[PDB]
RNA sequence: ACACCAUGG
RNA sequence: CGGGAAACCAAAGUCUUUGGGUUCCGGGGGGAGUAUGGUUGCAAAGCUGAAACUUAAAGGAAUUGACGGAAGGGCACCACC
RNA sequence: CCUUUAACGAGGAUCCAUUGGAGGGCAAGUCUGGUCGCAGCAGCCGCGGUAAUUCCAGCUCCAAUAGCGUAUAUUAAAGUU
């Protein structure tokens, strides 16, 4: 309903755009610093940790299954996260007190699918990938 | 208030063309309005025009053909320097075969096609097509 | 309880019933008390209470009220959790009591 | 009206918590 | 959404109008929102006029009227069937119903 | 259901094994592209109305 | 010139 | 006239044929006008004002049904009198 | 190392091409066995409760190809700054 068009208003336009960028969600999330602090990864793509004990997250109402997550503690921070072990019978490959490398789930901050409270997945069990053990291309070292 | 006289002269010409009127009256008159109308008439978008002279700024009566499609103003008079001109006439104009951009250069009020022919930039006023 | 619900599989009741016993990693239990969200508190007929979850197959098709005999399948990794697999009626509960299946601490 | 009653209950809780925090401090 | 151009009230170029009490409800309704009705009825009756025009000790006695100005709730007037609903296109007819 | 219905690897642990029946070596590089060109631009038998998806089992 | 009228595998 | 998702609007029009001047202000739904710091007030409270976390929709206008302890006109001893 | 060169060095069964997928978005099967709201899949909508086009496999087919998939930062899409 009105914006200054005049020839010496570069300061007003620039300052208003700079002031209003702070209402864009992703801009503020990326430039504030609270998300980089609250992120259980230190702003990294992957992270190694130790398995505390396996758990049985039950899926949300329109589906029914028991999703079989694990509870990991991260090396560099000491934070406790919950990670997902995706495949048919891949929870047998993960004992307790063995270090696993986990990665993100694919939405950059959010729960994917019917699983509540889970945001990461497990990609390596002990220096060997969960996709070589799932096809028999490798095996656990003991 | 009437900050800009040319803006409302051109908007009152353009509001009447959409309506089929044979004539308009526009007021106040100004030096830049008469030059812009002469440029718009040399090409054939409007007919003759008459200046009514009170002892004040005056009024103009324009004979409208049916050829004018749109005329308008660029609100701050930006500086245009013979290299911005192509990027200007790719936003304002509807094609490359017709329609003119009007700018004031140190050699008078003219169109872009004459500005490049005389190697001069200046300030943009408006356009008509 | 009566309703306009003539729709749905109409009538799943009969005077005949056949027993089902325990298996590998599968125990009996007694409902201790009712919770929300379809959950439940139970008590395995020997040890732990082992809070249970009513599985997707039983939801609103076979109801479970407090203080009844049930057959639950234990989880290997977790211990305190289990899933309600089957319900035992009064006659079948007493039958199990006769066959000596359940340690006779809970009665019908 | 859940809106103004929500408002009043939140105002009450906030008054209580502020008065407690000030008293014990 | 916006059901009436005039918001269901006669106010234009004013901030405030004085409230008034709904005549059976005792409600509190703005003077130019309330539903008004001016009744002018015979004091005696329409049927029992003969029993009185005959007993009167005056030969030509005209019976007085009884003027009352009634103000109504919106709900209270809808409930006594002083007004009713109308079609979306018929709500725009503002003429008094034919006698 | 028989015992710990929430067991892991249940369905993959009771699937009948089938050996792969494979033999013939598949062509590679330019030779595959040459075959795919033939199989749809010059090896053709046309009809109106009908549907002809390359894997149609119907 | 207006008694009561809650809930839903 | 023209505009708009439409309800509607001579302005909510002169807008992809986009530029008359200028102030305020919004950026999916919640957490929340909350916590915290500042300021004002005798008090109640006003002004300024986040985040972690959570979620696939919340919402607007209009259409066709069904329902109404809504109104009008009719009807049936599987309704009443 | 390349380049130049001798002498050996191919019948396709090995001198054996992979990585992802086949409901939609989005190129490609309502083919056959197994499981039966479980195991699992699924970026999103959604698949599985005894006749599964989506799970586990076999066969067939689609895409790019000595490369292809995944997690994260960022740009265009965003006229959602
Ligand atoms: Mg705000
Ligand atoms: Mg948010
Ligand atoms: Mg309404
Ligand atoms: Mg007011
Ligand atoms: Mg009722
Ligand atoms: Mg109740
Ligand atoms: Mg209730
Ligand atoms: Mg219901
Ligand atoms: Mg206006
Ligand atoms: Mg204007
Ligand atoms: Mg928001
Ligand atoms: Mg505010
Ligand atoms: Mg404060
Ligand atoms: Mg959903
Ligand atoms: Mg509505
Ligand atoms: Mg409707
Ligand atoms: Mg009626
Ligand atoms: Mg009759
Ligand atoms: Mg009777
Ligand atoms: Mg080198
Ligand atoms: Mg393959
Ligand atoms: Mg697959
Ligand atoms: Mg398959
Ligand atoms: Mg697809
Ligand atoms: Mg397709
Ligand atoms: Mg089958
Ligand atoms: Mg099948
Ligand atoms: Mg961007
Ligand atoms: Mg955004």
């Amino acid at each position: 309903m009105g914006k200054c068009r005049g020839l010496r208003t570069a300061r007003k336009l620039r300052s208003h755009r700079r002031d209003q960028k702070w209402h864009d969600k992703q801009y503020k999330k990326a430039h504030l610093g609270t998300a980089l602090k609250a992120n259980p990864f230190g702003g990294a793509s992957h992270a190694k940790g130790i398995v505390l004990e396996k758990v049985g997250v039950e899926a949300k109402q329109p589906n029914s299954a028991i999703r079989k997550c694990v509870r990991v503690q991260l090396i560099k921070n000491g934070k406790k996260i919950t990670a997902f072990v995706p495949n048919d019978g891949c929870l047998n490959f993960i004992e307790e007190n063995d270090e696993v490398l986990v990665a993100g789930f694919g939405r950059k901050g959010h729960a994917v699918g019917d699983i509540p409270g889970v945001r990461f997945k497990v990609v390596k069990v002990a220096n060997v990938s969960l996709l070589a053990l799932y096809k028999g291309k490798k095996e656990r070292p003991r | 208030v009437r900050m800009n006289v040319l803006a409302d002269a051109l908007k009152s010409i353009n509001n009447a063309e959409k309506r089929g009127k044979r004539q308009v009256l526009i007021r106040p008159c100004s030096k830049v309005i008469v030059r812009f109308l002469t440029v718009m008439m040399k090409h054939g978008y409007i007919g003759e025009f008459e200046i009514i002279d009170d002892h004040r700024a005056g009024k103009i009566v324009v004979n409208l053909t049916g050829r004018l499609n749109k005329c308008g103003v660029i609100s701050p008079r930006f500086d245009v320097q013979l290299k911005d001109l192509e990027k200007w006439q790719n936003n304002l104009l509807p094609s490359r075969q017709f329609g003119f951009i009007v700018l004031t250069t140190s050699a008078g009020i003219m169109d872009h096609e004459e500005a490049r022919r005389k190697h001069t930039g200046g300030k943009i006023l408006g356009f008509f097509f | 309880g009566g309703k306009n619900r003539r729709r749905g599989k109409n009538e799943n009741e009969s005077e005949k019933r056949e027993l089902v016993f325990k298996e590998d990693g599968q125990e009996y239990a007694q409902v201790i008390k009712m919770l929300g969200n379809g959950r439940l508190e139970a008590m395995c007929f020997d040890g732990v209470k082992r809070l249970c979850h009513i599985r997707g197959k039983l939801r609103k098709k076979v109801w479970i009220n407090t203080s009844d005999i049930i057959l639950v399948g234990l989880r290997d990794y977790q211990d305190n959790k289990a899933d309600v697999i089957l319900k035992y009626n009064a006659d079948e509960a007493r039958s199990l009591k006769a066959y000596g299946e359940l340690p006779e601490h809970a009665k019908i | 009206m859940r809106a103004k009653w929500r408002k009043k209950r939140m105002r009450r809780l906030k008054r209580k918590r502020r008065k407690m925090r000030q008293r014990s401090k | 959404t916006k059901k009436r151009r005039n918001n269901g009230r006669a106010k234009k170029g004013r901030g405030h109008v004085q409230p008034i009490r709904c005549t059976n409800c005792a409600c509190c309704v703005p003077k130019d929102k309330a539903i008004k009705k001016f009744v002018i009825r015979n004091i005696v009756e329409a049927a029992a006029v003969r029993d009185i025009s005959e007993v009167s000790v005056f030969d030509a006695y005209v019976l007085p009227k009884l003027y009352v100005k009634l103000h109504y709730c919106v709900s209270c007037a809808i409930h006594s069937k002083v007004v009713r609903n109308r079609s979306r296109e018929a709500r725009k007819d503002r003429t008094p119903p034919p006698r | 259901v028989h015992g710990s219905l929430a067991r892991v690897g249940k369905v993959r642990g009771q699937t009948l094994k089938v050996a792969k029946q494979e033999k013939k070596k598949k062509r590679t590089g330019r030779a595959k592209r040459r075959m795919q060109y033939n199989r749809r631009f010059v090896n053709v038998v046309p009809t109106f109305g009908k549907k002809k998806g390359p894997n149609a089992n119907s």
